[PDB]
Order: structure tokens, then sequence, then C-alpha cells
């Protein structure tokens, strides 16, 4: 017959490959997947440069934990089909030129499909102002104004819960938190306890970058956990 | 002056398209198939689930066997399985984790994947040592590749997200025809029957009929009113069936040049994912984003079963070529045979 | 406590002593005391016996020896009169609040055991439940119905009607399934605060090592007590209070209740922060009291938290208001933490209901 | 004059669309029927099989 | 097929009163939100305004707000953009855009360079 | 204390001392 051998050397077969199966379930639940999706003024290509071990993929590890992010260039402008890929990351990371007062509609908007799309709504978003010593530098000027983009801006105050370095105008810190304002009036009117934002004020020369996405990332880890158990 | 008169010379000929089309609408597929006794409440039940899946199922396609699967996921893993006695007979680890299709070659001898990394990898089955190697990488799509389907072992058909259709050659590794007509991003094929003409909808509400040894655009069908995610020929090549996600499907007649029949319910809010027919074409299975598959009657409008089995939206379904049973993966990384 | 049985030895002893002894009143035994020689006339008078253990040993029986030295009998009756009311100086209706407490606990035990029966059932007929933070609570479930059970088990056999193996089973079941609910009320504590207070713990590893640590530390030192108790003191059915025997089970048992009450403290001391902490604290309304207290309130039955109010209580007189309020609290609580245990973390769980909803749509529409 | 490629062949591409023999849908649905009905028992998942005849059972 | 056929738009000294129309039809208008995008020359198109499926939900960019109204009707199947007060700044082709998806508050590539349910637009100029 | 083996060891002590005072009333008033 060797009938009974056939389907002797498949369980065989099968019994092989479902243990790498399992070494491979270990590494994939152990690595952090993140995507990073800006814009080309945004500077994405610096915080990649900062990050220290079609889609680029990049590796870093903190503290003993793999992260790979990925730089999805090579697709064309529409990326409503695309973007449903990446239900699944542990984070977004959206960085956004904040010196760039024209294209921060562009961001807003952006960051708006993101948190309001079907697919998205539980993928949080660690978004980072990027190229805070440009956005010191044209405020300080006082040539480009960011009324003249936000009306909303005339009448608005730096927040209390704030925390300027030392060295910085009041003028700077206004431009600063009312940037991030902006996003976050989006995060925090709708979502509704799936996923949170996480604002951070980024230089083109700031290295605690690494560090921040994998505080940011166990913090998402933590709130995932704990809404399993009911307590936020 | 001449680009002014040109676009209104083009609106004129669409005129004359409007008054053919409707020239030829004499009755509906709704009042010839008025007498037609119901197929009747159908009823399927999972006969086999495949785990192995670590993420997201995200397509899937039988052999011409009609025994042996294809899976693709996310995770990075392209498993090869025998429904017959779940058993996995590959899984291949793939280079880029980001698959978004996957074929079976219909000799049976290869598999092809591709993704966001915007290139087609053949895998050869039949090798020297036993294992699996990468046969060729199809570089040349500036998009991430939506769907790849076979024609022979030397010949392939790849969708992309730049708008495009491509017909390679396995051999030599560049397209042989390429494909231009679509608007936005192409999302899905089916090659015909007989394997000279092939349709594609894309992300522009518009399906068109290719013919691949000319390398042109035969005929474009319109009448949905959003982005098409799925399509199927009918078993006998002269009709296909359109997904979309304004959470209808449309039957389409190619000699009769327009729409033939919508697949609607009111209670559906929710796009289709994936389409496909029985192997007499009488009935229209259906994806759904509300994890269910919904069976339609395909000549008279009326839903006639639900294969509800899935915790997460159905993004691929497929049926055997002998008829004797549908797949439907899903982002629970759950395969279900159904019969 | 002296029994029955012992009292009725010691004076079998006392009656042996007095046989070995034995115109004055000649000595006799009296079925209590031995009475001396008495000298004729006199009224004789000894010390109320040491070896009755209920007797006033300040004071004295008496008899009276008349002139003749014969013990003077009581007018119209063959007996001798005999004073013993110094000695018996009230066993009369003292206990019925432990009948009481038992129907307390016999109800709390009962739906703790009925609603806790669905709940194991509920997480196990659903595969999709089948987590490890599930697989923490279906042990945790298994843990109180076995306490609600070993309790019934215990007042059936002891309180109610070679022999001491039968009921020296439940009181060492009784005594390691109560420290096994202790000890899965901490898992499920040292659980919750390994998701939160390390970075990434492996989710579904280490849990091996609560199985073996519920269930497997109490059969340490019930297998410690229960040793320590039949080489030294074997007295009778083990329900009944040793020299220190007691504290080789349950201050493991009290040092599970300290700790879980740290790691409670830890859990409040991070929602508090979290709840502040959130969209760059911008999302917080300043009045998240709302949910920090009811998050603080669901987390009281998964954690042993009444359990701390009365831990380092010592032993009292069963009446006064420090031991009637510690029972009355402490069984009313103990009763119903399974009740609400099931309540809390199966019937209005998201997740379960969320599978009833779907679950109803398959079972009927299909 | 970079849309004059785009609308060249597009313009073109709607007459090669406008000359084609279309037929009725009286006809094309009537294939339809035709199709679906001669391979009336060839259909499993239509008319289910015995479980003799059923490889998933 | 989707058709968004507009009208309105044309020279108009600045300060001026404009009223722009986009005709929808092969589609149910009343599931979509409705957007309306700007191409300025020498740049890229840029998001105007947009207003949900009911017209409660209401935005506009920053440049424009309280000078530009956003208008739908249901019945006729047709969507509106009052200008006035107009600057040299608002010369550009405004397109009026559809939403990629039905009963969605996301709209994903309205902006984007080849979008397939976008006008073929109007051009509205500013100047003397 | 563990409430639930202290209620143990004062209900045995308790049932086990009526057991010795029924005796003893009885013995005692025999011996009157």
């Amino acid at each position: 017959e060797d009938q009974r051998n056939e389907e002797k050397a498949q369980r065989e077969a099968n019994k092989k490959i479902e243990k790498q199966l399992q070494k491979d379930k270990q590494v994939y639940r152990a690595t952090h997947r993140l995507l990073l999706l800006g814009a080309d003024n945004s500077g994405k290509s610096t915080i990649v440069k900062q990050m220290r071990i079609g889609i680029f993929e990049t590796k870093f590890q903190v503290d003993k934990v793999n992260f790979h992010m990925f730089d999805v260039g090579g697709q064309r402008d529409e990326r409503r089909k695309w973007i449903q890929c990446f239900n699944d990351v542990t984070a977004i990371i959206f960085v956004v030129d904040s010196s760039d007062y024209n294209r921060l509609q562009e961001a807003l908007n952006l960051f708006k499909s993101i948190w309001n799309n079907r697919w998205l709504r539980t993928i949080s978003v660690i978004l980072f102002l990027n190229k805070q010593d440009l956005l010191a530098e044209k405020v300080l000027a006082g040539k480009s104004k960011i009324e003249d983009y936000f009306p909303e801006f005339a009448r608005y105050t730096t927040p209390e819960d704030a925390t300027p370095e030392p060295g910085e105008d009041p003028r700077v810190t206004r431009a600063k938190y009312f940037i991030r304002d902006e996003f976050l009036r989006i995060s925090t009117a709708s979502g509704d306890g799936r996923h949170y934002c996480y604002p951070h004020f980024t230089c083109a020369v700031d290295t605690e970058n690494a560090r921040r996405i994998f505080n940011d990332c166990r913090d998402i880890i933590q709130r995932m956990h704990l809404r399993q158990y009911e307590l936020l | 002056s001449e680009l002014d008169q040109l676009r209104q010379e083009a609106e004129q000929l669409k005129n004359q398209i409007r008054d053919a089309r409707k020239a030829c609408a004499d009755a509906t597929l709704s009042q010839i198939t008025n007498n037609i006794d119901p197929v009747g409440r159908i009823q399927m039940r999972t006969r086999r689930t495949l785990r192995g899946h670590l993420a997201k199922i995200y397509a899937m396609h039988w052999g011409t066997d009609s025994r042996l699967l294809v899976s693709a996921s996310q995770d990075g893993k392209l498993i090869i399985w025998d429904s017959y006695t779940t058993n996995k007979v590959h899984a291949i680890p793939l280079r880029s984790s980001w698959v978004m299709t996957c074929a079976y070659a219909p000799s049976g001898n290869y598999v092809a994947c591709g993704g966001l990394d915007n290139i087609c990898s053949i895998y050869n089955l039949k090798t020297r040592e036993g294992n699996v190697r990468v046969s060729r990488e199809l570089a040349g799509h500036t998009g991430y590749l939506s769907c790849c389907r076979f024609l022979d072992d030397n010949q392939i058909v790849t969708s992309s997200g730049d708008t495009t259709c491509a017909l390679w050659d396995i051999e030599t590794g560049q397209q042989t025809t390429t494909f231009t007509g679509h608007t936005g991003d192409v999302m899905s094929l089916s090659l015909a029957p007989d394997t000279r003409l092939f349709v594609s909808g894309a992300c522009d509400a518009s399906a068109k009929l290719w013919d691949v040894r000319e390398g042109m655009c035969r005929q474009t069908f319109t009448g949905h009113e959003s982005d098409i995610n799925a399509i199927c020929f009918f078993p006998n090549g002269n009709a296909f069936a359109t997904g979309s996600d304004d959470a209808t499907c449309r039957l389409f007649d190619l000699r009769a040049d327009q729409e033939l029949m919508t697949y609607s319910h009111d209670n559906i809010i929710c796009g289709i994912t994936s389409v496909s027919f029985s192997k007499s074409g009488r009935l229209l299975l259906a994806g759904y984003d509300d994890f269910n598959c919904n069976v339609w009657d395909a000549l008279k409008a009326d839903r006639a079963g639900v294969l509800a089995g899935h915790d997460n939206r159905v993004s691929c379904l497929g049926v055997t070529d002998d008829g004797m049973a549908v797949a439907t993966g899903s982002w629970d990384s759950f395969l279900k045979i159904w019969n | 406590v002296m029994t029955k049985e012992e009292q009725i030895f010691l004076l079998h002893r006392a009656q042996a002593q007095c046989e070995k002894r034995l115109r004055p009143c000649l000595p006799e035994w009296d079925h209590i005391l031995c009475w001396p020689l008495g000298a004729p006339g006199e009224v004789v008078a000894v010390p109320c016996p040491d070896y009755i253990y209920d007797f006033n040993h300040k004071g004295h029986a008496y008899r009276r020896c008349d002139r003749n030295g014969s013990w003077e009998l009581v007018p119209g009756h063959n007996r001798t009169w005999a004073n013993y009311s110094e000695c018996v100086k009230n066993e009369t209706r003292e206990r019925e609040v432990f009948d009481r407490l038992g129907m307390i606990y016999t109800v709390g035990y009962s739906v703790s055991l009925a609603s806790l029966t669905v709940a194991v059932l509920i997480l196990a007929y659903f595969r999709r439940l089948h987590c490890t933070r599930n697989y923490i609570h279906m042990h945790l479930f298994l843990s109180f119905m076995l306490r609600a059970v070993s309790i019934f088990v215990k007042d059936a056999v002891l309180y109610s009607g070679a022999g001491y193996a039968g009921c020296r089973v439940a009181v060492t079941f009784f005594l390691y399934f109560l420290a096994t609910n202790y000890y899965w009320i901490l898992v499920e504590g040292l659980y919750l605060h390994s998701l939160i207070f390390m970075a990434f713990f492996s989710e579904k590893k280490y849990l091996w090592g609560f199985t073996v640590f519920g269930w497997g530390l109490p059969a340490v030192f019930v297998a410690v007590w229960v040793s320590v108790r039949a080489t030294l003191a074997n007295t009778g059915c083990w329900d009944l209070s040793s020299g220190n025997k007691k504290w080789i089970i349950q201050v493991p048992i009290l040092a599970s209740i300290v700790l879980n009450f740290i790691l409670f403290i830890n859990i409040v001391r991070v929602l508090a922060t979290k709840l502040r902490e959130t969209n760059a604290g911008r999302c917080d309304t300043r009045q998240q009291y709302r949910k920090l207290l009811k998050s603080t309130l669901v987390l009281m039955p998964l954690f042993g938290v009444h359990y701390i109010v009365f831990m380092a209580t010592p032993y009292t007189e069963v009446s006064g208001t420090l031991w009637q309020v510690q029972m009355h609290y402490e069984m009313l609580f103990n009763s119903f933490q399974g009740f609400f245990v099931a309540i809390i973390y199966c019937f209005c769980n998201g997740e379960v209901q969320a599978e009833i909803k779907k679950s109803w749509s398959r079972w009927t529409l299909a | 004059t970079a849309s004059i490629a785009q609308a060249r062949k597009l313009v073109e591409q709607l007459k090669m669309e406008a000359n084609i023999d279309r037929i009725k849908v009286s006809k094309a649905a009537a294939d339809l029927m035709a199709y679906c009905e001669a391979h009336a028992k060839e259909d499993p998942l239509l008319t289910p099989v015995p479980a003799s005849e059923n490889p998933f059972r | 097929q989707v058709q968004l056929q507009e009208s309105g738009g044309g020279l108009v000294q600045p300060g001026g009163s404009l009223r722009l129309s986009c005709a929808a039809s092969g589609f149910t208008f009343s599931n979509y939100k409705m957007n309306w995008v700007r191409q300025a020359p020498g740049k890229g198109l840029e998001w105007v305004s947009d207003i949900s499926q009911s017209g409660a939900s209401i935005s506009y960019t920053g440049s424009v707000k309280g000078r530009f109204t956003i208008s739908r009707d249901n019945a006729k199947n047709t969507l509106y953009l009052q200008m006035n007060s107009l600057k040299p700044e608002d010369t550009a082709v405004y397109y009026c855009a559809r939403c990629p998806a039905p009963f969605t508050r996301d709209c994903f590539d309205v902006t984007s360079t080849t979008y397939a349910y976008r006008g073929q637009g109007t051009q509205v100029t500013v100047s003397s | 204390a563990v409430s639930e083996h202290q209620l143990l060891h004062d209900k045995g002590k308790s049932i086990q001392d009526l057991r010795r005072r029924f005796f003893l009333h009885h013995l005692i008033a025999e011996i009157h």
C-alpha cells in the first residue's frame, strides 16, 4: 500500500514545520513594529539617523527590546489602501515639521484621518513635533505670524502644564504649545479610550528619541493590559 | 484650443456609449429570472480551520488539484496547507513581512507572493535539496503589488498600487506587456477560463477588461460608487462580479457591456473585501468587513445564506476548482474551509 | 482545651489514688473527691480538686461526720450529705452566635459556589476567552469554589454527628483549600503587578511558576503543619488549638495578606499616575476621582483588601465586641468574595458579554 | 502640451470602446441562466453532496 | 459614473463675492462627506473646507475661516461654497472633492495629485 | 488572626466545654 507511509511523512513534515513556527512566534511577539509616517519637509530622515542598534525598515533596540520601524517610501501619495496593512503595529510615529506653518493643516488633516480610521482606531500615535530650533528662529524673527494661518492663535495663552527649557522666550513657548494643542484637540475629541497621543518636541540635534519611543511604547502596552482588567 | 475641444469631444463619445448601452437594455436579469425557483437557504458548516499564522492572513489561493492551499500573512510567513489532512506541507519565510497577495501556479510547481516591497517573488517548490528557493524577484513596479495571478510556469500578470497591471516573463524577469489606463490603485484581477482576457478593478470605481496578447484595454465598466476591492469572472467567462467599499456587488456582462444586476442589502453599510463564484456560478460568495461572508443568489439578488465564523474582517475567499469547498481567511489569522 | 474524655481519665486517676489510700468517719470515694478520715461530730472540708477543670479551685467541698463516726445522710434519702456549692461557683445558655454566623456564611459561600460554577464554564465554553489572564482567573475561581466546598464538608463532619482519620482529613483539607485561596488571590495580585511594573513582561511565560505557587506552596506549609501536629500533640481531630502549631499554617497566610495590600497600593498609585499623564495631561478633566475610585473598587474583591482590617488581631474571647465584629465582618465578606469576583471578572466583563452578544446570534440565526 | 499626450490617447480610447458589437441583455441573461441550469447537478455548494462523496468529512 | 461638475468662479475684484456649485451624480450624495480643495498657481493642492453627510460637522482651513461658508442640499444633490471678501491670496482652481468611502468620519487622500472622486475644477481669479 | 481557623478552634473549644459541663452537672448533683 505505502498509503500509511505518505501520511506518516506528512505528519513528520508538519511536526518539523510547526516547531519553527513556535520559534518564529517567540521572536514575532518579542519585537515591536512601528510605522514612521511623516512628510518630505517633516525630517523623518533625521529621526531614523538617530536610531542606533519600497518600504525602508530600520532596526533598533533599547534595554534589550527590539523595535522595527517602517518608512513606507515608494508608494504614491494615495495612502488609503496600504495604510490598512499597519493595523497591528505598536504605535504610529508621526513626525511633523512644526516650523512649517503653511503645511501644518496638511499634517493636522493627515493626523485626523489616521486617528478616525476604522482600521487604525486602536493604534496609538507617538507625535514628534520636529525642527523645534527652526520654529524658535521663525518666531523671534517676527516676519511670518502663526495667526496668519491660525486665527484661533489671537486668543491663546501658554497652558499652565508647561515645562519650557531655560532661555526659551515666552513667545516661542506659546507657539510650541499652540501647535501641539492643535493635535491634542483632535486626539481628545474622539477615540474614547482605545488609543492615545504622545506629543514630544524634538530638535535635529536631540539624541534621547529611541528612549522616548521605548518609554511611550511601554506606556501603550501597560494601558493595553489594564483596559482588559477594565481599570482604565 | 485643441485640448479644450478634445475633452468636450471625449464627452461627446461617451454620450453615444450611454445611448448604445440603453439601446441594448430591452430587459433586466431581475426580470428574466423572475420564474427561476429559489436556491433556498444554504447551510454551510466550517469543515476545517487551519491554524499556524501569527498575524493577519491577508490573501490565499487554491491549487488546480483542489487539495492544497497557500496563505500569506503579514508576519512574513507563507504556508502551503493540505486542507484534506489539515497539515502544513511548507512554510516559506518571506524577506518582507508586508505581503498583500499570493498565488499558486496552475501546474503547482511555483508559488508567487509580493506586497509593499513592490516586487513579485516566484518561489519554486520542487527544488534539488527539497527546500524552497526564491526562483526570481520581478522588480519594475513603482507601487505596492496588490494581486499577481499566474498564466503558465513562465508568465504572470501582476496588479499594482501605481495604477498599472503588467505581464512578466519569469525566465528573463522583465515586463513583456504593461497595462495602463486605470486612474487609481489597482486592487484585483481575474484571468479568463480560456486565459486570453483578464479584468482589473481599481480604486477609481471602474473595472477594465484587458487583452493579454494585444496589451490594450478592450472595455471599461463603471457603475460602482467607490473603490473596487474584489473581482471574479463568471465560470463561463462571459461575465464578472465586483465588490466595493460602497457595500454593493455588481454583475457585469462583457457582450452586453453594461451592469446586469446589483447585490445589496439595506442592513449592509460595510464594504466587500472578497468575491467568488460557485462552480455553476449560481451562487456569489462575498466577504465583508462585518466579519461575515453573505451568499447571494447570483440570478435573483436574494441573500441565501451567511458564512458567519470569523472574529475579524474576511480578507480572502476562494471556491475550489472542483467546487467542493470555500476557504475564507481573515485578520484573526484563521483560514476556515466550508462546504 | 481539656476534653470530657481527658476529664474522665483524670477522675479515674484520682479514684485509683483514693483506692490506694483506702470513732472517726472512714475515708471514701464519692465519684468526684476522695474524702479523708472525719473527726466524729465535725464538718470535714476538702479543697475543690485541681483535677476538675471547671471547679473553683480556691473553694472547699464539705461533709458532716456525725458523733458516732458515720457520714451524715440527707434526711429522707440513703445519700451522704455533701455541699459542693463553693466548687461549682454558669455553663447554662452560653453560645448560639456560632449558629447565626453559620447561617451568615453558608448563604454567602453558597451564592459564591452557585455563581462561580457558572463563571468557570463560561470562561471554558468560549475558546476565544482562553487568554492567560482568564487562565489565572479560572484557577482563582476554582480556589474559591473548593474553599466553599471544603467548609461545607468540614461542618457536616466535625460539628454534626481508628475513627479520627475520617475527620482529620476534613480539617487538613479545610486548612489547605483555605490557604490556596489566599495564594490564588496573591497570584492574581502578583500577575497584574507584573504586567505593569516591569517593561514588556512575557505575558504568556511564568505561567507554570504561578500554578505551582498558588496550589503548591500552600501544600508545603500544610504538610509541615500536619507533620509537627501528628508527631507532637496528636490529640483529637486537630480542630483544637495546640500551643503555637496554628502559626505554622497562618503566618504564611498573614504574609500573603500584607503583600497583596502592598501590591494593591502600587496598582492604585499607577492608575492615579496614568489618569493624570493622559494625552500630555490634556485628556484629563481633573475630576478623574470618578474613574480612579471605580477602578479602585473593582480591585478590592480581586486582591485581599478586607483581610487587612483584622489581620494582626490576637485570639480574643468569644464574648466582647472585638471578636463579635471580627467574625461578623470576616465571615460576611469572606463568604461573598467569590460572588463579587465572579460578577466583576466574568459576568460584567465586557470581553465576555461581547462574546455572549455574538454567540446568541450564531446559536439562533444559524 | 503635457495633457496633449493624455487627451490624444483617451479620445481615441473611447473610439475603440464605441466600436464594439453589443447584444441585448434579454439574450445575455438567458445565456447565464442556461450555464447555471445546465451545470445544476455539478455544483456541490449549491446542491449538497452526501457525506460519502464529501472529502472534508 | 461618479460625476462632480463644478460651476461659478471667474474674474472678481478684491473683496468681491462668489458662490461655487458642484453638481454630483452616480452616487448617493447623502452618504459621503464633501470637501473643497484648491490649487494656487505655483503650489500643490490645499484643503479648504468639508461638511458631514447631515451638514452639521462643518470645518474650514485657517486662512478662510469666517470668510467662507460651505453648504450642501441632499435633495438637489449639490454642494455650495459661498466666498466673500476675497483676496489676491485666493486665486486658485477650486475642486469639489468627495470622501473616498461612505459612512466614514475620515478622508484619506482628497488633496492627492491623481484622485478619482474630485472635480475638473473652476478657475477663481482675484485681481483688477 | 486567620478568622476562619480562629472560628474553627473557638467552635471546637465551645462544644467540648458544654460536653464537659453536661457531664459535670449530673455527676456533681449525684454526689450532692
